[PDB]
RNA sequence: CAGACACCAUGGUGCACCUGACUCCU
RNA sequence: GAAACCAAAGUCUUUGGGUUCCGGGGGGAGUAUGGUUGCAAAGCUGAAACUUAAAGGAAUUGACGGAAGGGCACCACCAGG
RNA sequence: GGGCAAGUCUGGUCGCAGCAGCCGCGGUAAUUCCAGCUCCAAUAGCGUAUAUUAAAGUUGCUGCAGUUAAAAAGCUCGUA
């Protein structure tokens, strides 16, 4: 805790709870857009595209088999 | 250095004494064939080292009581003497020097006994 | 074809009491607050509906010097469904051993627990008459009473527990440690001993000190000790 | 409270609590103990109060007092100065004496060499006593503990204050709590003081 | 400084019936104290108690019983149109059985039920249970 | 890493094979089904024999 | 613990203390109550009814009982000397 | 397996036993080995006299 | 968490301290919190005072004695075992041995 | 207490696994 | 209190003395970015992509130590053959 | 396979193919695969994706934490 507490002081947490809000890692990067720009979903639910390629991915160590992805 | 004695001879030898104390002596072979008269021994030479260690019991406890081995008739036989009488716990402390807050208390009992004085070089106690 | 048996033996003054009907009931030591160390007093006295709970037998170890050195570390609770609850922890190599020895040990930690009313004055106690709460380890668990019908709204711990008060209708706000579920019971266990601890202006009428049945019945206790 | 005369404290009594030493305590401060203090002498050393003595030398008696037995009254003494007092304690109360170790388990402990069922328990230091005063604590036993003016007093009921340590004090409080129970409940009755002197009390001192 | 001189007050006597104390010194003693005090007396709580005056600020001695449970205060203070009151019985008091809260009304300072039985708020002082 | 070679798709799929299992009675539907389960498993015989199981259970 | 009037809710009534004025539980250890014999008028031989004082641990593990019932047997009588 | 060695365990001890012990020992839930033991009375192992006191199979 | 409570030795009631070398090692450490040491010992010690003493002729004058006051670093405190690893039961202890 | 104290690098992998009942019918 | 420990790291779920300051798993990173000072050295304000189901804390138990203190064996020494 | 209800099934596979939100199976006597079968679940729906609300007292106004896990500025005056 720690906190001031007063009878003025709704325009303090008003401002301290979101500026504390603002530290919240699911709260920042939703609200820069970020997970719009640098994911492709987050802006649509299901988005249809072009296979580039097809990729053949041997796993990264555990789980030893080969995933087998598409680009 | 070795074969010192365990729990086992020790143990067997306390309840030996307390019990037969009178027909337990000092010589080995006499201890030896009362622990065949009064023991059942599952050896020989256990049997020499429990009657062998009465043989050492019966010189400490016929010295009076040893330390981890006692017998009542040297027990209460302490609690005989132990009807030592030291005072009448009356000496005569009747008037004699006390403190003066004893003496204060004495004053609340109504009797009074001489004061001691003099707070000097303190601490008194010191 | 296989089957138990029972003996009573009395190692305190009051086991005496309880086997030769001076003692009816542990309400009398919850009064009294006096010590039980048989668990065959609770055997003595109710005998039926005490629900055993093996809660979790969780396989905890220590590390030695060759190798390793494990025990199941078994939570068995008891109650009947009547406002009197138990709990028994036993370490053992086994699992049964520890379910059957924390068994044993629910039964003699049996406790009574205050069950009232949420806003009801009459209705045979549904709930708490007091918002109640407990911690272990961080684990704070907090009670609050509901009226009937509503149920008890809590995590699958403690509903198992308030459920066996007999506390139908409660509502749950639990913040701490999300996984240790040992410590959650063991905080849920410290809120519902705290029923009767809670004084309620029904218990400002204070009673009159009652006098010790060890020294009431010492002439009765004369069997081979008083 | 019985014959008010007599319990009123006697010159008998008031020339003992001197002879045994009873009036004086430790120099250390108190803050459960510092009632029962009458005084304390230069750069202190406690007088304490014998009436505080005396009053609580009644009533813990009367805590023994109408309990129909004394077998289970167990009272302590770890101090070889009182081992001889509860043995005369044991021999005019017929309470339960307790000398020497607790030997910790006698009130807990299911399985142990010994299992002791008491109601009130009575003990020459409650710091000399502390392992009586766990299980004291632990089994819901009262307790009887004579104190200092630097004894410990939690768990600590009914307390008389007595110097109770070392000296005489000791064998003259389980001479005169013996005194005030046969005074109560005995041959020695209608609240009449002891003919037995603490002779037959204070401990062995080797002889010749 | 003592900004609340009653949340200064409720520290020392939660205190106190932590320790079974008897016995407060509290100050500056305003009047505000004083009729939460008065308040708590009648409903049995605890005792009676006995203010010494001083010309500095005045002090009181009160003899309290161990019938109380918590006394709390809503520092800072708020203000009750009646419509908050339940939500305090709610949050803040452990049933709707027992439990009292304290609010300085227009009317005087009173308890919760007057203030419902009046229906004229003002602003909540605390509580007692 | 960087790798993308494709191996072997379904390469457990085609030595692992498949059949049906007709209805001798049918697979009730919904209304009937759902009434089915409670009856079938408790009154056929009351359950007055065993434990220890699962309705599937091996175990 | 009562319900409604004549009606009885809790399982029992726990006892008390007159030192804190704080209630004994239900299996508290150290929690007590203490016997002290109503010893008789100067007539002597004491009669029978010992007088009760119930002590929690809490008192005991705070070292209050001495005063306490100082404050009980001393205060309510009955006892020489006061 | 724990239920047969409650009962004949129990049984053997039924009849009398200054110790009996069940070991059952070796492979069990797959490739691992595994060793159950269920131990009733007292068993010495001292010297001479753990070849005379016992009976074993 | 603090292995010692106070580090060495406290510094309260102090800001901050000068420090000092070590005697065997010259490594920097402050002076309350490094390891002092008094040294009364004789200028002629045991194994020449029982030639010294006989040839100490014209010498009815009494033993000298030696007046060193050492400061260790706590590395060469330890290794050297000025001071040691004791028990942190032991660490509570705020007690030199005697001399 | 109170005589003499050198450098010495590296190094690696699977199984500790979640419940109760006693109609051997003698 | 997670314990460590702490009359404070108490008077908290029975949650509120007042006022200020700061954290939201672990990074990337006080790096980027701009501000900013400082003679400079550097100081200060202060990210993202991406990376992750663990990171961390006490405490128990081992094991280890070019950590320390104990005992014993010619599978260890000594004296030796 | 657990979480998570209902396969310590039956076969195959053998760290492969795959599966697996997470914890995880598969390196041969696979309860994680792939299927069969059996069971469970809801049901004319059910499942997924993404989104957001709670759960979350992990933003804590109620009601967070800041010695050692995140978190008292180097310290002090000092205005808002």
């Amino acid at each position: 805790m720690g906190k001031c507490r007063g009878l003025r002081t709704a325009r303090k947490l008003r401002s301290h709870r979101r500026d504390q809000k603002w530290h919240d890692k699911q709260y920042k990067k939703a609200h820069l857009g970020t997970a719009l720009k640098a994911n492709p979903f987050g802006g649509a639910s299901h988005a249809k595209g072009i296979v580039l390629e097809k990729v053949g991915v041997e796993a990264k160590q555990p789980n030893s088999a080969i995933r087998k992805c598409v680009r | 250095m070795g074969r010192v004695r365990t729990k086992t001879v020790k143990k067997a030898a306390r309840v030996i004494i307390e019990k037969y104390y009178t027909r337990l002596g000092n010589d080995f072979h006499t201890n030896k064939r009362v622990c065949e008269e009064i023991a059942i021994i599952p050896s020989k030479k256990l049997r020499n080292k429990i009657a062998g260690y009465v043989t050492h019991l019966m010189k400490r406890i016929q010295r009076g009581p040893v330390r981890g081995i006692s017998i009542k008739l040297q027990e209460e036989e302490r609690e005989r003497r132990d009807n030592y009488v030291p005072e009448v716990s009356a000496l005569d402390q009747e008037i004699i020097e006390v403190d003066p807050d004893t003496k204060e208390m004495l004053k609340l009992l109504d009797f009074g006994s001489l004061s001691n004085l003099q707070v000097t070089q303190p601490t008194v106690g010191m | 074809g296989k089957a138990g048996d029972k003996e009573w033996l009395p190692v305190t003054k009051l086991g005496r009491l309880v086997k030769d009907m001076k003692i009816k009931s542990l309400e009398e030591i919850y009064l009294f607050s006096l010590p039980i160390k048989e668990s065959e007093i609770i055997d003595f006295f109710l005998g039926a509906a005490l629900k055993d709970k093996v809660l979790k037998i969780m396989p905890v170890q220590k590390q030695t010097q060759a190798g390793q050195r494990t025990r199941f570390k078994a939570f068995v609770a008891i109650g009947d469904y009547n406002g009197h609850v138990g709990l028994g922890m036993k370490c053992s190599k086994e699992v049964a051993t520890a379910i059957r020895g924390a068994i044993i040990l629910a039964k003699l930690s049996i406790v009574p627990v205050r069950r009232g009313y949420w806003g009801n004055k009459i209705g045979k106690p549904h709930t708490v008459r007091c918002k109640v709460t407990g911690r272990c380890g961080s684990v704070l668990v907090r009670l609050i009473p509901a009226p009937r019908g509503t149920g008890i709204i809590s995590a699958p711990v403690p509903k198992k527990l308030l459920l066996m008060a007999g506390i139908d209708d409660c509502y749950t706000s639990a913040g701490g440690c999300t996984a240790t579920l040992g410590n959650f019971a063991k905080a849920t266990f410290d809120a519902i001993s705290k029923t009767y601890s809670y004084l309620t202006p029904d218990l400002w009428k204070e009673t009159v000190f009652t006098k010790s049945p060890y020294q009431e019945f010492t002439d009765h206790l004369v069997k081979t000790h008083t | 409270s019985g014959a008010l005369d007599v319990l009123q404290m006697k010159e008998e009594d008031v020339l003992k609590f001197l002879a045994a030493g009873t009036h004086l305590g430790g120099t250390n401060l108190d803050f459960q103990m510092e009632q029962y203090i009458y005084k304390r002498k230069s750069d202190g050393i406690y007088i304490i109060n014998l009436k505080r003595t005396w009053e609580k030398l009644l009533l813990a008696a009367r805590a023994i007092v109408a309990i129909e037995n004394p077998a289970d009254v167990s009272v302590i003494s770890s101090r070889n100065t009182g081992q001889r007092a509860v043995l005369k304690f044991a021999a005019a109360t017929g309470a339960t004496p307790i000398a020497g170790r607790f030997t910790p388990g006698t009130f807990t402990n299911q399985i142990q060499a010994a299992f002791r069922e008491p109601r009130l328990l009575v003990v020459t230091d409650p710091r000399a006593d502390h392992q009586p005063l766990t299980e004291a604590s632990y089994v819901n036993l009262p307790t009887i503990a004579l104190c200092n003016t630097d004894s410990p007093l939690r768990y600590v009921d009914i307390a008389i204050p007595c110097n109770n340590k070392g000296a005489h004090s000791v064998g003259l409080m389980w001479w005169m709590l013996a005194r005030e129970v046969l005074r109560m409940r005995g041959t020695i009755s209608r609240e009449h003081p002891w003919e037995v002197m603490p002779d037959l009390y204070f401990y062995r001192d080797p002889e010749e | 400084v003592r900004m609340n001189v009653l949340a200064d007050a409720l520290k020392s006597i939660n205190n106190a019936e932590k320790r079974g104390k008897r016995q407060v010194l509290i100050r500056p003693c305003s009047k505000v104290i004083v009729r939460f005090l008065t308040v708590m007396m009648k409903h049995g709580y605890i005792g009676e108690f006995e203010i010494i005056d001083d010309h500095r600020a005045g002090k009181i001695v009160v003899n309290l019983t161990g019938r109380l449970n918590k006394c709390g205060v809503i520092s800072p203070r708020f203000d009750v149109q009646l419509k908050d009151l339940e939500k305090w019985q709610n949050n803040l008091l452990p049933s709707r059985q027992f439990g009292f809260i304290v609010l300085t009304t227009s009317a005087g300072i009173m308890d919760h039920e007057e203030a419902r039985r009046k229906h004229t708020g003002g602003k909540i002082l605390g509580f007692f249970f | 890493k960087v790798h993308g070679s494709l191996a072997r798709v379904g390469k457990v799929r085609g030595q692992t094979l498949k059949v049906a299992k007709q209805e001798k009675k049918k697979k009730r539907t919904g209304r009937a089904k759902r009434r089915m389960q409670y009856n079938r498993r408790f009154v056929n015989v009351v359950p007055t024999f065993g434990k220890k199981k699962g309705p599937n259970a091996n175990s | 613990m009562q319900s409604n009037a004549g009606e009885f809710v809790d399982l029992y009534v726990p006892r008390k203390c007159s030192a804190s004025n704080r209630i004994i539980g239900a299996k508290d250890h150290a929690s007590i109550p203490m016997n002290v014999a109503e010893v008789d008028k100067v007539t002597g031989r004491f009669n029978g009814q010992s007088k009760t004082y119930a002590i929690c641990g809490a008192i005991r593990r705070m070292g209050e009982s001495d005063d306490s019932i100082l404050r009980l047997a001393k205060s309510h009588g009955i006892v020489s000397q006061n | 397996v724990r239920r047969a060695c409650y009962g004949v365990l129990r049984f053997i001890m039924e009849s009398g036993a200054k110790g009996c012990e069940v070991v059952v020992s070796g492979k069990l839930r797959g490739q691992r080995a595994k060793s159950m033991k269920f131990v009733d009375g007292l068993m010495i192992h001292s010297g001479d006299p753990v070849n005379y006191y016992v009976d074993t199979a | 968490t603090k292995k010692r409570r106070n580090n060495g030795r406290a510094k309260k009631g102090r800001g901050h301290v000068q420090p000092i070398r070590c005697t065997n090692c010259a490594c920097c450490v402050p002076k309350d919190k490094a390891i002092k040491k008094f040294v009364i010992r004789n200028i002629v010690e045991a194994a020449a005072v029982r030639d010294i003493s006989e040839v100490s002729v014209f010498d009815a004058y009494v033993l000298p004695k030696l007046y060193v006051k050492l400061h260790y670093c706590v590395s060469c405190a330890i290794h050297s075992k000025v001071v040691r690893n004791r028990s942190r039961e032991a660490r509570k202890d705020r007690t030199p041995p005697p001399r």
